[PDB]
């Protein structure tokens, strides 16, 4: 939910200010204001859609700055659930295009299909959405016996139903006429208004986070992002449809790819125990103590890392005393840095293909709020 | 590796320009959306039967806060403000209190089920598994008033019900 | 499902995609609850006899960072990093 | 580019947007924290709390809370040094009471003269 | 100690940004409350605004006066545009009491509010 | 060639003469630029450096995948932002001593 | 040490640490501290006078191209004079590197406005003028982004408390929503979480 | 007296303040505002309803959370009236309907209404209860409304001495009656002087009244601002309007002052004029 | 319980009248089951 | 098993019952007080006083993992019997 004060020469433009901050909550302050395990949930939702993969940056902050490596079966397992979250955003940004353009049906399909995803996520944990479950340390409290069955049905299932949708669109010949000549991005453009992820792919440089700088085991799986020619919306649309697929393939690969490891690290200072340690231990229960009303201290310093969420570069930026409390976190947030050039890529068009715009660049308007 | 897209050409061989004009000119791939659609038409639709047909959960949904109690016993908390410690909107309120007895005890333990974003910290944090998320989701309540919970409306809602709790718990006290 | 032949005829001729196969209303493969009782295993530690946490502090590894120039005929302008080798199409059908 | 600069005081209350009621009444404490007497250790030390004195905290008449009109009762501001301390507090308006820093005074303790011979520094027990 | 103002060399410049900004301020009033709908004479209006420039008076430190020089003429362009809305300009004004006076004892019987 | 895989950057036809009178603008606008630094040295040595790959190379895809900047015409615009940035060092003088210094207790992390 | 802790490469460390040391020599005006972490990761820290010719120099040079711009924020930190700390964050597209450009400043002398330069860099600059009060003299538009417009007081310092100091109800006196001073249902309570004991050995900073 | 009747703090906003007001009415006009400058002082208000919850929904949330209480009353047992007062600081009694109905007529309500409440208030012990009343009600002609009026203020003086029966003039504002009806017109002419009070000096003197003791026993009667001819105010009316039997009596009827009794001057507040608030509210015209 | 319905149509309640007595042959609530058929009717199991 | 104040309501297993002076009790008007009506220290005396034979015993709860962590308590105070601060059962000594 935004403010927009366009001014427009006729039935065309001429600028558009995009008044943003209607969705402001404090959340940087309320995380200076607290620990790292209890404001791990903030992180969880001031992006909303994507879920998982937002939990996985902080946690691989946390480890980045601990210098603490999970065991290889929560990387694994993280990597599943940030090919769900990765599917999962994809899917729900090109059914709010599809809405807010028009064509009523194709959104209800997929959130059927986000439904069976949905409750995946009920069995995993037990939330709807905000499943918090990503413990810095690794996951906490692994998947229950019957579920990488259940995700091999969907990804039959779910492969034979985005199949079907590109039969729908995709060669719809007027959603083609009404996205194509719409959304023109230079490459000095995309660098130098600092864009993220998506729009890099579709316009021009091949550029991937998750395989220049592999951050997980991301570098043990063959996909191939796609990329973008023309560096157009209709072009960034099959780049989206086209990483949903490669996400089909990583789910495929990281099933048949799986160690059982453990669940945690074994470090009990930084992850808490499990309840028959807890229940007959000594430095286990006093550790469960005062892990959970202290929180682990930290070492001074000031860390930085970027993950691909599927709207593009999810950047966090910690900086900490040492202590319990974070001194300052923030966020690059790739909702805002694509909502930062709108003039310039709105300077020639009207109004509804404004309102494409804002569609083909996946917004959440949670996420731009910092 | 990658694996692009539009990269082709509209092929200058006389049948697959005349078969792109006979789509131009003649309404085809619509029609075959409508045969798609129609063949969804033809299916049994996947609904709920809401008041008499209840979806599907796991044994570890996060719903009504209840409280436990021991076998024939007293209240299973202790007020170690461990739940108020974590809680991440601080709806947790606890003041506490010895009895006559000795063993020690409560005096407020109130729940706002406004600021309540349902985590799980508690039930993680509690030492005791005093207060446990509970199984029903039902609270559509009419006034602002309802919607604070006291420690005895959880000692009700904790005994108006222990045998499913029990049983979610029983089934999975191995996971957690 | 749970439909005619004649129009599960219509269905697939307005959309050869054996919708009949696979339909999205999920029948035989509901995962089947109450399942056996789950023990997990722990990883690598517990391990008695050798587990010196004096070794895996990685909290305590954590270095002050290094100083160059403050407030307080030589081979060099290389870049941060060695300069990024461009990718390759992906056999798996691009485009073109 | 070595412009106009003058060497005076500041003046960021009329910027920082707290209303002066708020200014020219409430006053701030700079200190450092005492040791929590119970443990004894003083790595809580070292740093310059600066707060704010309390004020009223009635009753909420249904729950038994301790609602309060002061968005200002919950700051507080960890600082190194007590020079930068007062500097900020005159710097941003409001007033302010110096508590100066109180280190434990070094002892001579000894064992030998917990075993002593003629003077009456004893252990008695042990 | 080198310290770069915004504007300023002398407060001449000071006053002449600030007399122009009144001036802007005084063609910017009618309108405003011609296109709002409001609700307040203008004579009151007009006098809340040179109230709340007689306000802040008290400054002579040049940078501060380029900066609330530059805060008046943001909120002047978005008062001149249709930016802000009925509730911000009311919120400028103060119709809704507050009621606190300044005396001893009307504090002292309210409590606690030295 | 036909259709690179940028968007608002059609291929030239005549990469090479092109190449060569940019680099030896870049020689001429480093000649402005006075001697005693070491960015004289550097931008002097890549330079070479580079022009000592293209002018042993005729080719067009091994002078791709010997040359750094794929494809071909990024390497051209980005001799065209190094003429740029020679523009703008003329002036500005990157290389003299520094100015005044923070007070010192400022970079320093942990508070 | 080789399980369940993230090992390092030596070789990008040595990489960032000779080009951090190139950079510092041949701009010696206004390099005061080139710093990398040990994830190699570099920081370069900047007087603020240097800001456009730094970064013109930083977005083209052929040996640093760095066309990607982020963040930009001041983090408040007392005990200083100078204040806030303005944090330029780059990407190379040919390099695939992050480089922090910290250029330090005070409350109320502004830096030099680095949209000149950088496309990205206008409403990250509104946001900080909005949220802190950094000022950026030769810029087009400044105004309040991401704050209600009659709100004020810069509220991401440290000065302004957690909840503001104004608080909107409607009332049907004025049939209108009215804002008063702000009356709290609860305290946000004040867990004093920072524990002694020292958990960090190698970051003592040295007493008095 | 107990705790948490005593004020506390600053006001608004569930800032416990001090009197807790049963209130007679409040769905209609004046106990609407009385209720909302209450809340703005922040006093919990016990306030028994007849008709369908929805109104009293729309008026519900003036209060912060779970101040004000809605119950029921009736106009016929003494048991539901009391129960609703049984715990009670200050009680207000503002009822009355203008046109006569099937059930109820100008009698027996303005009679039979007070004498219940009364009994059971002063069975239980209530303070500083405020009945109001229309100006110049007589035993005098023209208004089985006045004269009923005239029998209620006598009951309420009679029984239960120390009640503050207050009136104010006929008050305008944005749900006016007789400005409505200035709008709601077609014509006829007549002469009748006349001064109007607007609706917010009214009720913030009745809760300054209400909130300051030791001003009790004493009628009160408000006054408006201008005094003069009604005909002139209705061309006021068309001409900020831009536009071209029982309430057109009882506005004809009488209007004048009365030296007996203090009004607005032994209040402290201010009052508001006919032409500033006449211009605010004389919105819904042509453009 | 039916299984011949997709996954989403197996459990569904018939609800009686005025088990409280509020006259629930119409106006029917939900809530109105005991726990453990509230465990059966969420999907939460596979026995009765 | 509650007591009846002279205000009329029910009392809690919390001393906390209302004066008569409160508006409290007529904001309870029409909606019912609802307290658990199974007390605590009832459920004390209800449970027999259990007698080992050993002298440092145990204490669990009923169940591995399932309740409150072990604790061992003493039984030296000849006549007094040892009491688990977690459960509230008690515990003697038989030689
Ligand atoms: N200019 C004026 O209008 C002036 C008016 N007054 C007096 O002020 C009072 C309030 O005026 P106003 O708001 O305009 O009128 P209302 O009719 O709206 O106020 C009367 C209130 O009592 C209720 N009520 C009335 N009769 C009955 C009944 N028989 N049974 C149950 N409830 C009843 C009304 O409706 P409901 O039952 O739905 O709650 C309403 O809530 C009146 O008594 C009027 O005489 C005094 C001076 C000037
Ligand atoms: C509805 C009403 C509309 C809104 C009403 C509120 C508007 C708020 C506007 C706020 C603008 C201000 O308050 S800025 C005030 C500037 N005050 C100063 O003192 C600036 C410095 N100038 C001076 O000291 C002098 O110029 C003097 C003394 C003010 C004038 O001297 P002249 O005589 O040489
Ligand atoms: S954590 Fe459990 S035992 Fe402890 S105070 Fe909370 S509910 Fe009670
Ligand atoms: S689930 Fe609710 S009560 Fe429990 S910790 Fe979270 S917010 Fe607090
Ligand atoms: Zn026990």
């Amino acid at each position: 939910v935004l403010r927009l004060v366009m001014e427009l020469s006729g039935e065309m433009v001429r600028k558009c200010d995009p008044h943003i901050g209607l969705l402001h909550r404090g959340t940087e302050k309320l995380i200076e204001y607290k620990t790292y395990l209890q404001a791990l949930p903030y992180f969880d939702r001031l992006d909303y859609v994507s879920m998982m993969c937002n939990e996985q940056a902080y946690s691989l902050a946390v480890e980045k700055l601990l210098n603490i490596q999970p065991p290889p079966r929560a990387q694994w397992i993280r990597v599943l659930f940030g090919e769900i979250t990765r599917l999962l955003n994809h899917i729900m940004a090109v059914t709010t295009h599809a809405l807010d353009i028009g064509a009523m049906t194709p959104f209800f399909w997929m959130f059927e299909e986000r439904e069976k995803m949905f409750e995946f996520y009920e069995r995993v944990s037990g939330a709807r959405m905000h499943a918090a479950y990503v413990r810095p340390g690794g996951v906490h409290q692994d998947l229950p016996l019957g579920l990488m069955d259940d995700i091999y049905e969907f990804s039959k299932n779910f492969s034979l139903r985005i199949d079907e949708l590109e039969e729908m669109l995709t060669n719809n010949r007027i959603w083609r006429n009404r996205t194509v000549d719409i959304g023109v991005v230079t490459a000095e453009d995309a660098l130098n208004y600092g864009f993220s992820g998506v729009m890099l792919r579709g316009s021009g440089i091949q550029w991937d986070l998750r395989k220049t700088q592999p951050y997980d085991v991301y570098d043990q799986v063959e996909f191939d992002v796609p990329i973008g020619s023309r560096g157009d919306c209709y072009d960034r649309y099959l780049c989206r449809v086209e990483e949903m697929r490669q996400s089909i393939r990583i789910i495929s690969q990281c099933l048949n790819k799986m160690p059982p490891g453990e669940i945690k690290v074994d470090d009990a200072k930084v992850s808490p125990p499990k309840r028959a340690e807890m229940k007959t231990s000594m430095e286990s229960l006093i550790h469960h103590f005062k892990l959970y009303t202290e929180g682990y201290q930290v070492p001074p310093g000031a860390t930085y890392t970027a993950i691909e969420a599927p709207k593009g570069e999810f950047g966090v930026y910690l900086v900490s005393d040492g202590s319990s409390r974070p001194y300052r976190c923030k966020i690059k947030a790739p909702g805002f840095a694509h909502l930062a050039g709108l003039d310039k890529m709105s300077k020639g068009h009207m109004l509804a293909d404004v309102v494409a715009i804002i569609g083909t660049q996946d917004i959440v308007f949670g996420e731009v709020d910092r | 590796t990658y694996k692009y897209v539009n990269l082709r050409e509209p092929s200058m061989d006389m049948k697959s320009v005349t078969d792109r004009a006979a789509q131009t000119l003649l309404w085809t791939e619509l029609i075959r959306g409508l045969g798609m659609t129609l063949s969804y038409l033809f299916r049994e639709p996947a609904t709920i039967n809401y008041p008499f047909e209840k979806g599907p959960l796991s044994p570890r949904f996060r719903g009504e806060h209840a409280l436990r109690r021991y076998p024939s016993g007293e209240e299973r908390c202790i007020a170690c403000k461990l739940c108020e410690a974590v809680c991440p909107a601080q709806a947790i309120t606890i003041e506490a209190e010895p009895r006559a007895d000795g063993s020690r005890r409560t005096t407020r333990y109130d729940i706002d089920m406004t600021k309540c974003i349902y985590c799980g910290f508690c039930q993680e944090a509690c030492p005791v598994d005093a207060i446990v998320e509970g199984p029903n989701f039902e609270f559509s309540t009419e006034t602002h008033e309802e919607l604070l919970y006291n420690k005895e409306k959880l000692l009700n809602n904790g005994d108006k019900w222990e045998a499913e709790i029990a049983a979610n718990i029983q089934a999975d006290y191995l996971y957690r | 499902a749970s439909a005619t032949r004649l129009i599960q005829g219509l269905r697939n001729w307005a959309s050869g995609r054996d919708l009949q196969a696979k339909l999205q209303l999920r029948y035989q493969e509901i995962s089947k609850r109450t399942q056996p009782p789950p023990k997990l295993p722990v990883g690598p530690s517990h391990r008695l006899s050798n587990n010196y946490y004096c070794a895996r502090d990685g909290r305590r590894e954590a270095m002050p960072p290094s100083i160059v120039m403050s407030s307080q005929s030589e081979k060099k302008a290389v870049s941060p990093a060695p300069p990024i080798k461009r990718w390759e199409l992906s056999q798996d059908e691009p485009y073109l | 580019t070595q412009l106009i600069t003058v060497d005076e005081k500041l003046d960021i209350t009329t910027l920082t947007g707290v209303p002066e009621e708020h200014i020219k009444t409430r006053k701030a404490r700079i200190f450092v924290p005492a040791r929590n007497n119970m443990q004894s250790g003083v790595n809580n030390t070292k740093k310059w709390k600066m707060e704010f004195d309390t004020r009223e905290r009635w009753e909420n008449p249904l729950m038994g809370w301790a609602s309060t009109a002061d968005p200002l009762s919950n700051l507080v501001l960890t600082f190194s040094t007590k020079e930068d301390a007062i500097a900020f507090a005159e710097k941003n308006g409001w007033s302010y009471d110096v508590e100066e820093r109180k280190v434990p005074k070094p002892k001579s303790k000894s064992y030998g003269a917990n075993f002593s011979w003629n003077k009456r520094t004893r252990v008695s027990t042990k | 100690t080198s310290v770069k103002p915004i504007f300023s060399r002398d407060m001449n410049e000071a006053k002449r940004r600030v007399r122009e900004l009144y001036r802007a301020w005084y063609r910017e009033v009618p309108n405003t409350v011609h296109l709002f709908q409001l609700d307040i004479s203008v004579k009151q209006g007009r006098d809340k605004v040179r109230e709340m420039f007689k306000k802040n008076a008290h400054v002579t430190d040049p940078r501060v006066v380029d900066l609330l020089v530059i805060k008046g003429k943001m909120e002047l362009e978005e008062t001149i545009n249709v930016w802000k809305q009925r509730t911000h300009v009311m919120r400028f004004f103060h119709e809704t009491e507050a009621p606190r006076p300044k005396d001893f004892l009307s504090k002292f019987y309210v409590g606690h509010d030295p | 060639k036909k259709t690179t895989g940028l968007v608002g950057l059609a291929v030239c036809e005549t990469p090479h003469e092109r190449l060569k009178i940019l680099y030896t603008k870049i020689l001429d606008v480093l000649g402005h630029i006075p001697k005693n630094a070491a960015y004289r040295k550097y931008t002097e040595q890549i330079t070479n450096e580079k022009l000592s790959i293209v002018k042993a190379e005729p080719d067009v895809k091994k002078l791709e995948e010997q040359l750094q900047g794929g494809q071909i015409e990024e390497v051209i615009l980005q001799a065209e932002n190094e003429l740029s940035l020679a523009r703008k060092m003329i002036q500005w003088k990157p290389w003299e001593p520094l100015v005044e210094e923070p007070p010192a207790s400022q970079w320093k992390w942990p508070i | 040490t080789r399980p369940t802790v993230r090992p390092r490469n030596d070789v990008a460390h040595k990489q960032l640490s000779a080009f951090g040391e190139y950079v510092a020599e041949i701009l010696p005006k206004y390099v005061q501290q080139v710093q990398v972490s040990c994830f190699s990761e570099l920081e370069i820290c900047i007087h603020p006078d240097g800001v456009i010719p730094v970064l013109t120099f930083l977005r083209d040079h052929s040996n640093a191209q760095f066309k990607s711009l982020a963040d930009l924020t001041a983090v408040d930190i007392p005990t200083r004079q100078n204040r806030f700390e303005i944090v330029y964050n780059l990407l190379s597209l040919r390099f695939n590197s992050r480089i922090r450009v910290k250029t330090y400043t005070d409350e109320l002398t502004p830096v030099e406005s680095s949209v000149s330069v950088y496309k990205a860099a206008n409403w990250y600059e509104r946001e900080i003028w909005d949220m802190f009060g950094v000022f950026f003299a030769n810029h087009p538009d400044l105004r309040r982004i991401l704050t209600d417009y009659g709100f004020e007081g810069h509220p991401f310092r440290k000065d302004f408390p957690l909840s503001g100091y104004v608080e909107l109800r409607y009332d049907d006196e004025v049939k209108r929503v009215v804002a008063e001073p702000v009356e709290l249902a609860q305290e946000f309570r004040k867990f004093d979480l920072n524990s002694p004991w020292e958990a960090f050995p190698a970051y003592r900073q040295p007493p008095e | 007296l107990h705790h948490a009747v005593i004020p506390h703090g600053k006001g608004g906003r569930s800032s416990v303040s001090g009197i807790v007001a049963t209130v007679f009415g409040a769905t209609g006009f004046l106990g609407r505002y009385l209720v909302n400058h209450l809340g703005r002082m922040g006093s919990q208000v016990i306030v028994p309803y007849r008709c369908e919850p929805y109104d009293t929904m729309h008026l519900r949330p003036m209060g912060d959370l779970g101040q004000i209480i809605f119950m029921d009353w009736n106009g016929r047992d003494k048991d539901s009236i009391r129960r609703a007062v049984e715990h009670s600081n200050v009680v207000i009694n503002l009822v009355g309907r203008e046109w006569e109905t099937k059930n109820f007529d100008f009698e027996d309500v303005f009679v039979k209404i007070p004498q219940a409440i009364a009994q059971v208030s002063k069975e239980a012990g209530v303070e500083k209860f405020i009945h109001i009343s229309h100006l110049n009600a007589d035993i005098k002609s023209s208004s089985k409304y006045l004269r009923n009026k005239a029998v209620g203020e006598k009951e309420v003086r009679e029984t239960f001495p120390e009640a503050t029966i207050i009136k104010p003039a006929d008050i305008f504002g944005r749900e006016d009656r007789f400005l409505n009806y200035f709008a709601n017109i077609r014509s006829l002419g007549k002469k009748t002087v006349k001064q109007p009070v607007y609706i917010v000096d009214v009720t913030k003197g009745i809760i300054n009244a209400i909130k300051d003791p030791d001003a009790r026993g004493k009628t009160f009667a408000f006054v408006g601002p201008n005094r003069y001819l009604l005909f002139d105010l209705v061309q006021y009316v068309f001409a900020v309007a831009h536009r071209p039997r029982d309430k057109v009596e009882r506005i004809h009827t009488t209007d004048r002052t009365l030296p007996h009794l203090p009004g607005l001057e032994d209040l402290g507040v201010q009052a508001t004029p006919l032409e500033l608030k006449a211009i605010e509210v004389l919105r819904r015209h042509r453009t | 319980e039916d299984n011949k319905q997709f996954f989403g149509r197996h459990r569904w309640v018939i609800y009686t009248t005025e088990m409280n007595g509020k006259n629930t042959f119409w106006d029917v609530d939900g809530s109105m089951v005991p726990p453990e058929w509230h465990r059966w009717l969420h999907c939460m199991t596979d026995d009765p | 098993g509650v007591r009846t104040s002279p205000t009329g309501e029910k009392v809690t297993h919390t001393g906390q019952v209302y004066d008569d002076e409160d508006y409290r009790r007529v904001r309870f008007v029409g909606r019912q007080k609802e307290v658990n009506e199974n007390f605590a220290i009832d459920l004390i005396a209800e449970q027999p006083v259990s007698q080992v034979g050993s002298r440092v015993i145990s204490c669990d709860g009923g169940g591995g993992a399932l309740g409150h962590p072990r604790v061992y308590i003493n039984l030296d105070k000849e006549t007094k019997t040892g009491t688990c601060g977690y459960c509230g059962l008690q515990f003697r000594q038989q030689h």
